[PDB]
């Protein structure tokens, strides 16, 4: 017998289960902060409270217990985890609310050890009784039991409830464990970390650096200080540990096959990519600290605007800041000027820098010499994310609308001609033409078509409105067509100028999320009776609901005169406002 | 560190190949003591044990037997898991401490790829390719009967023979699930020459060991190519635990600090400010940038750009764990954010064929910085307490053009002469109907000459039809192959700040300086879109130094020269250095 997966054969469970024990009024804030600064670290972690006062928590794997007093809480909470969960987990951590769970040095405690070594293990702080020359766990330390001590601590847990008379929960566990198993509180190291009351959290500490728990934590600031503290000594943990192993390459890289690309700067970075031909290459886009000469626009020169600027002013102000700590305490640097700046995006490596500046070295004593050095900077491509986006189905009632003016009916058939091959041919009646009618203060033809198109496709209709009224501006005619349409309809806003075509309606129908993202396309201009033009809206796919809302927010008359729909989207609405070129829609003029 | 121990099988060809690379390679992560085995002999670099007996045989039948009796024999009770491997395995120590530490080594575990001789149907043998890993208690079950499993010997296979030894003696047969071929990989049904080649495969990243790697080489390259996947995934964990910080600062009302809030980032309004996208079907690209060229061919850097992001995206979606298959991309987004990330929108084509979109996310880690040219800081202080640059030589193949040779020559003399700029001017000259301008141009090179005696210009009567590249050549020719070679045109005017720029753009044997000129439109440094353009096409201007040109051949001198010479430096190794240069115009003549 064969199985797919190792799990099976060989009864593998998962490493940790975490057993937050809270309360009724601790668990809005102290649960919640737990939650929020150690469950999406980990895998499994359960919530367990005497009561549940308010709703759950969205996210929270809450679970109500019956009993507020601890010893009771305590003990219920032990039968819980024996009765669900138990034999699915090999370490079992029960921590209170206030107590802060470092989560990464949890996890790499529960991988050092073993399960041959550690069968019954009761890990935890020692702290002495009160003849028995045995300790227990602090309660307020977490304490790490063991799958084994918890099964055979299940048949003694009345027996424990029901006999002594303790005061402290964790001093009754204790004394079940002893009673029951007769292993005390083992000291390994468990790293933990006491906490004066109305401590300020500093940074930088020595005891961030190796300390798994924190008590005791009274607020969800705390909390949040300290896992905020945490997080920079593990961050400072993490930049040792590539150091480490840039070292290790540079060490074993000249045997290598790759050698130099192998030990190319930064080291572990994947190399620069090569070119095979003279069109493959990569062009340097120079830039001054003002303007930038490779702009998008066409023009020669254009200064440095929104994103490009605050690149060039942050990627300056990185490489003083790391000629200053490289030159310090010796030497100090000065004002920088930006003489030439090279930046270029490698696909397979990141953006690539390549800086000359010249500074002005300071002396300790005094003495002032400016100097010119040359910098490289690159931002490393990281590993890929996937973005969580709403489900889009690839079958979506569209509407495709035409605001068909006075001076276009000779070219109304040719739009007319390609939205029937577009969607009326296919048998599917995905789309429906709604255009309008500006009747300026005589279109028997367009209406003929429109007849000869109802006819030759029965299923297809398309209907007509004759707006008389003048003022053909965008969100005028917009805003009559979304009161004289249904609420949730998929509008595609399309010139008299476009050519439809299957693809680009597809692409329309999954691209426009309803509530989440716009579809703005810029069609492919052609020159003489090809450019992708970037200053036309033109076709615009949003949604009805999406427009109503942004009009909402307008009005909340010279924009709503000069205004096109895709200002307005940008202006006022926080929808995703894709800009991308399409190739499946040509025009020409 | 006393968790795993690794005893890896060597031979006395082997030690200073295999043995010394394996060594330096993965015994420097494997949770434990690695100790290398080889045959008894009558100063090897590696510290090796000679187990008693033992001869460099293939197949090693008995070594291995013998080298888990030292097992047994050393360290039983010091360590809870031994394996059995050959020098031709990569062993990976992070994944396989997990892996092992999600098991009991109290109970008698016979790990390692199954292998499917004397094999009664219902039994089988972990393979020794992968390599096989024991217990404690398969050890210590096993090993008072090995002399009795080598006096039954049956076949000639040495992995055979332990297997059968284990399940003879210690109640464990190796393990017959279906992921050991993927964790254990044996890499051997494809690439049948025995070294690890083609390290862009999920099944090489999904694998914990990998065998064989004949080839010592590539095995540093392999292993390199593991630090740099642990150095990526050490990246990804510092934008995590940033993103952390950024949120955790958000949530105590307190402000967040420079560093976690440009790597923190989980409308535009203005027209121009949003950031348009790239259309990427599966080998087409279009773009609506002025400079890129709409329905460009996808370049092999974007194709494998796409390939590695798409590998990914099958990595990070099959985890859930059916199986995920990944065919092509009907069409693709592409928008380049330069300071945050690259955002990706493909419409993938998944086989379970249906299609499913994704909208990816390419983050930029910590940003790294080197300076090119390091200086001695505590020499610097002391000078600071208390032009002769490199020498650029400037050829300029000529033919008639009298007015045009005055006015750059002017230029020249104007900002170089008199500022004193350390140059050499080298005009060549084609003395076309031998005379006519030939003396003219003589007489003024002379008066400029005597003029600046310090000066260093020099004229090449070239005789002959006209052909830069042939002058240009031979020009060159009598220049020593460290020197610095500008390109440069008659009807040209730089400054200094060209200068600077072709001094350090160009890297002797590295890189070459390779200017977009600015050419002036049809009637100054005053860039506008009527002024003039950029001349992408342009590869004319060069800054190359005599051995590159040498290295890259020269001149055809048979016909688009210069993209000839761009064509071979590009073959050569060198690094083509492409960009904008604002220090020179072309002026325009008919
Ligand atoms: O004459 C020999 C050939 C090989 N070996 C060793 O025996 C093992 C099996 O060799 P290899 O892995 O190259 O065989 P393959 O697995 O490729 O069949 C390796 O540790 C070799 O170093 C040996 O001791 N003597
Ligand atoms: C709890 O954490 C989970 C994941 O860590 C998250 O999805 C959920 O929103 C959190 N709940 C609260 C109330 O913060
Ligand atoms: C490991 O196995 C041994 C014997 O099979 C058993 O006694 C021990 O409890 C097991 N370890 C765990 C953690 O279950
Ligand atoms: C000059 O250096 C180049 C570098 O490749 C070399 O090819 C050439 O032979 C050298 N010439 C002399 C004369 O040393
Ligand atoms: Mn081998
Ligand atoms: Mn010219």
């Amino acid at each position: 017998v064969r199985t797919r997966y190792i799990s099976t054969e060989l009864g593998i469970r998962q490493r940790l289960l975490v057993a937050v024990l809270t309360s009724q009024t601790t668990l809005p804030t102290l649960g919640v902060a737990v939650n929020r600064t150690l469950g999406h670290r980990l895998e499994r972690v359960v919530f367990l409270t005497g009561a549940r006062g308010r709703r759950a928590p969205p996210g929270m794997a809450v679970v109500t217990l019956g009993e507020e007093r601890p010893i009771g809480h305590l003990h219920l909470a032990l039968r819980h985890l024996l009765e669900q969960h138990g034999d699915d987990f090999d370490w079992f951590f029960l921590v209170p609310d206030t107590t802060y769970t470092e989560a990464h040095g949890l996890a790499r405690l529960t991988g050092h050890l073993s399960l041959a070594s550690a069968a019954h293990l009761y890990l935890g702080r020692p702290q002495d009784f009160i003849p028995t020359p045995g300790r227990y766990c602090h309660g307020g330390f977490g304490v790490l039991l063991s799958r084994m001590l918890l099964q055979q601590l299940r048949p003694h847990l009345e027996g424990c409830r029901n006999d002594i008379v303790s005061a402290r929960p964790d001093e009754w566990l204790g004394r079940c464990i002893l009673d029951a198993t007769g292993v005390g509180c083992t000291g390994d190291h468990y790293s933990h970390l006491e906490l004066s009351p109305g401590e300020p959290v500093q940074e930088g500490d020595p005891h961030f650096r190796s300390a798994l728990t924190a008590h005791p934590v009274r607020d969800p600031v705390h909390m949040y200080q300290l896992h905020k503290a945490f997080a920079r000594a593990e961050l400072e943990r993490t930049y040792q540990e590539i150091q480490e192993l840039q070292w290790e390459i540079q060490n074993t890289s000249h045997l290598a096959v790759d050698g130099d690309q192998a030990a190319a700067w930064p080291v572990g970075i994947p190399a620069p990519s090569r070119p095979a031909s003279r069109f493959e290459v990569l062009r340097w886009d120079y830039f001054t600290e003002q303007h930038a000469f490779s702009c998008a626009d066409g023009s020669p020169r254009c200064p440095l605007r929104g994103a490009d600027r605050a690149d060039v002013a942050d990627v300056l102000g990185t490489a003083l800041e790391e000629l200053n700590r490289r030159y310090h305490p010796a030497l100090r640097l000065q004002k920088q000027q930006l003489v030439n700046g090279y930046r270029r995006f490698d696909p397979a490596r990141g953006m690539e820098y390549t800086l000359d500046l010249q500074l002005e070295a300071l002396t300790p004593q005094g003495g002032r010499r400016p100097l010119t050095r040359r910098v490289q900077l690159l931002r490393p491509l990281s590993r890929v994310e996937i973005l969580p986006v709403p489900y889009v189905t690839e079958a979506s009632r569209l509407t495709v609308l035409l605001p068909l003016a006075a001076a276009e009916r000779d070219l109304a058939p040719g739009f007319l001609e390609a939205f029937a091959t577009a969607a009326l041919e296919p048998g599917d009646a995905a789309a429906a033409l709604t255009l309008l009618l500006l009747y300026e203060p005589v279109f028997a033809p367009v209406k003929a078509h429109v007849a000869e198109l109802e006819r030759r496709f029965p299923g297809a209709r398309v209907p007509w409105l004759s707006v008389q009224t003048a003022a053909p501006s965008p969100l005028r005619l917009m805003d009559l067509l979304s009161k004289k349409h249904p609420l949730d309809t998929l509008f595609l806003l399309a010139g008299p100028d476009t050519v439809l075509t299957p693809d680009f309606l597809n692409r329309c129908r999954m691209h426009a999320i309803s509530g989440w993202q716009a579809f703005f396309p810029m069609h492919f201009q052609a020159f003489h009776p090809g450019r992708f033009d970037r200053q036309a809206a033109s076709e615009a796919c949003f949604y009805n609901s999406d427009y109503v809302a942004a009009r909402g927010r307008l009005a909340a008359e010279e924009l709503l005169e000069s205004l096109d729909v895709y200002e307005l989207f940008l202006h006022f609405s926080s929808l995703h406002v894709l800009r991308a070129v399409e190739p499946a829609l040509l025009q020409r003029y | 560190r006393d968790f795993l121990y690794v005893g890896v099988m060597t031979a006395q060809k082997y030690l200073g190949s295999r043995a010394l690379a394996a060594q330096r390679t993965w015994a420097r992560f494997i949770p434990g003591r690695v100790e290398f085995f080889s045959s008894q002999q009558p100063p090897p670099p590696l510290p090796v044990i000679a187990l008693p007996g033992v001869d460099d045989s293939y197949p090693p039948q008995k070594k291995s037997f013998m080298m888990i009796k030292y097992m047994h024999d050393h360290y039983l009770d010091k360590y809870e898991w031994f394996m059995r491997a050959d020098d031709d395995v990569y062993i990976k120590g992070d994944k396989l401490e997990e892996f092992l530490r999600s098991l009991n080594s109290s109970k008698p575990l016979y790990l390692g790829q199954t292998g499917l001789l004397g094999l009664e149907p219902g039994e089988n043998f972990c393979m020794g390719g992968p390599g096989m890993i024991f217990s404690r208690e398969v050890l210590r079950r096993m090993v008072p009967h090995i002399g009795e499993c080598l006096r039954e010997m049956y076949t000639t296979h040495e992995d055979v023979e332990v297997g059968r030894c284990v399940r003879r003696f210690g109640g464990t047969q190796c393990v017959w699930s279906y992921e050991m071929q993927q964790l254990f990989h044996e890499n051997y049904e494809h690439n049948r020459k025995g070294y690890i080649q083609d390290l862009h495969n999920s099944k090489i990243h999904a694998a914990i060991t990998l065998h064989p790697n004949k080839r010592p080489a590539y095995q540093y390259r392999l292993h390199n190519y593991m630090l740099s996947r642990k150095i990526s995934e050490l990246r990804y964990r510092t934008i995590q635990l940033h993103r952390e910080s950024a949120l955790m600062s958000k949530l105590s009302n307190t402000e967040v600090s420079k560093e976690d809030q440009q790597l923190g980032v989980i409308q535009p309004r203005e027209r121009n400010e949003v950031i348009e996208w790239e259309f990427l079907t599966g080998k087409l690209l279009y773009s609506a940038a002025e400079n890129q060229p709409p329905r460009q061919s996808l370049s092999s850097i974007l194709r494998t750009a796409l390939d590695d992001t798409v590998l990914q995206v099958m990595e990070m979606i099959n985890e859930n764990a059916r199986l995920i298959d990944f065919k092509e991309i009907q069409y693709g987004y592409r928008r380049v954010n330069p300071m945050h990330g690259v955002e990706y929108i493909l419409d993938l084509l998944l086989l379970y064929p249906v299609r499913r979109h994704a909208y990816l996310q390419q983050l930029f880690s910590k940003p790294f910085f080197r300076e090119t040219e390091e200086l001695d800081v505590n020499s610097l202080v002391e000078s600071i307490n208390s032009h002769n640059e490199k020498k650029v030589h400037i050829l300029v193949p000529l033919i008639g053009r009298y007015d045009i040779f005055l006015r750059f020559m002017e230029n020249f003399e104007n900002m170089c002469l008199i500022p004193k700029q350390n140059v050499k001017l080298v005009i060549i000259l084609f003395s076309r109907d031998s005379g006519q301008d030939s003396s003219k141009h003589i007489e003024l090179i002379k008066g400029y000459q005597n003029k600046y005696p310090k000066a260093e210009m020099t004229l090449i009567p070239m005789k002959g039809e006209f052909s830069r590249g042939l002058g240009l050549e031979m020009a060159s020719a009598q220049f020593d192959n460290d020197t610095l070679l500008l390109f440069c045109d008659v009807d040209l005017i730089f400054r200094e700040d060209f200068l600077q720029r072709c001094r350090d753009n160009t890297i002797q044997g590295q890189q070459v300086y390779y200017p977009i000129i600015f050419s002036q439109y049809d009637p100054y440094f005053i860039f506008s879109k009527k002024t003039g353009f950029w001349r992408d096409y342009g590869y004319g201007i060069t800054c190359i130094y005599k051995s590159d040109l040498l290295g890259a051949g020269g001149f055809d001198t048979s016909i688009l020269e210069d993209v000839d010479l761009y064509n071979k430096v590009i073959l050569s190794g060198l690094r083509p250095f492409r960009s904008q240069e604002v220090g020179v115009v072309h002026i325009f003549h008919p």
